[PDB]
């Protein structure tokens, strides 16, 4: 039971700006970290895998880094399309656990 | 990863 | 070309059992881990069960050891959660989930969701 800290809690952006979503876990993870987003209305879609790879198909925009307890995402340039919760996982040990989420742009 | 298996063998 | 089809929710009171099931297509299913996570109202992610290629190893929240089944026929390409004793903490949208790739169950194809309501 490793806890994940999601931060921020929420935040609006203007479009071209760029974003900062850290997640914090009580114990290093071995930088299985994983990052997900959920559009209003769909199943979460897999950003970033273990090991802070961008996933096929996702977009260049995307990225993350991270200490064994101490993961970023970031959103380099905001598009319109990036509005949705973004979610982080670890994957190192079950349970599995998640952040709650932070929702960009309102 | 930390035990628990996924693929049994 | 994954597809992760749900189905088998509804409303139901507590004490309630349900069984829910999610059949897959466009890949070699016993390949793969696959797990049921819940979203609860306050869009919460929450991992519930994981099951092995074979269903040799299960792994359960603490929150439904006990109440809940996780299996899978591999000849069906169906994976099942058995839910029993249905409280309404377990109100959520139920997915069904598949595990990356071989030692880890990170999701990458998700189903489309399930509502189990315990009122």
């Amino acid at each position: 039971d490793i806890e994940l800290t999601q931060s921020p809690a929420s935040l609006s952006v203007a479009t071209g700006e760029k974003v900062t979503i850290r997640c914090m876990t009580s114990t290093d993870i071995d930088d299985d970290m994983n990052w997900y987003q959920q559009k209003p209305g769909e199943p979460p879609k897999f950003l970033i895998s273990e090991g802070n790879t961008l996933r096929p198909g996702v977009p260049s925009r995307f990225s993350s880094s991270g200490t064994g307890t101490d993961f970023v995402f970031t959103i380099e340039n905001t598009l319109s399309e990036d509005v949705g919760d973004y979610y982080c996982l670890q994957s190192f040990n079950v349970p599995l656990t998640f952040g709650c989420g932070t929702k960009l742009e309102i | 990863k930390g035990n628990y298996v996924v693929t049994d063998h | 070309q994954v597809k992760l089809q749900q189905s088998g929710g509804g409303l139901v009171k507590p004490g309630a059992s349900l069984k829910l099931s999610c059949v897959t297509s466009g890949f070699t299913f016993r390949k793969f881990g696959m797990s049921w996570v819940r979203q609860t109202s306050d869009k919460c992610l929450e991992w519930v069960a994981s099951i092995s290629t074979g269903g040799y190893n299960t792994y359960y929240s603490d929150n439904v050891k006990g109440r809940f089944t996780i299996s899978r026929e591999n000849a069906k390409n169906t994976l099942y959660l058995q839910m029993s004793s249905l409280k309404s903490e377990d109100t959520a949208l139920y997915y069904c989930t598949r595990g990356y790739s071989s030692t880890s169950y990170a999701m990458d194809y998700w189903g489309q969701g399930t509502t189990v309501t315990v009122s």
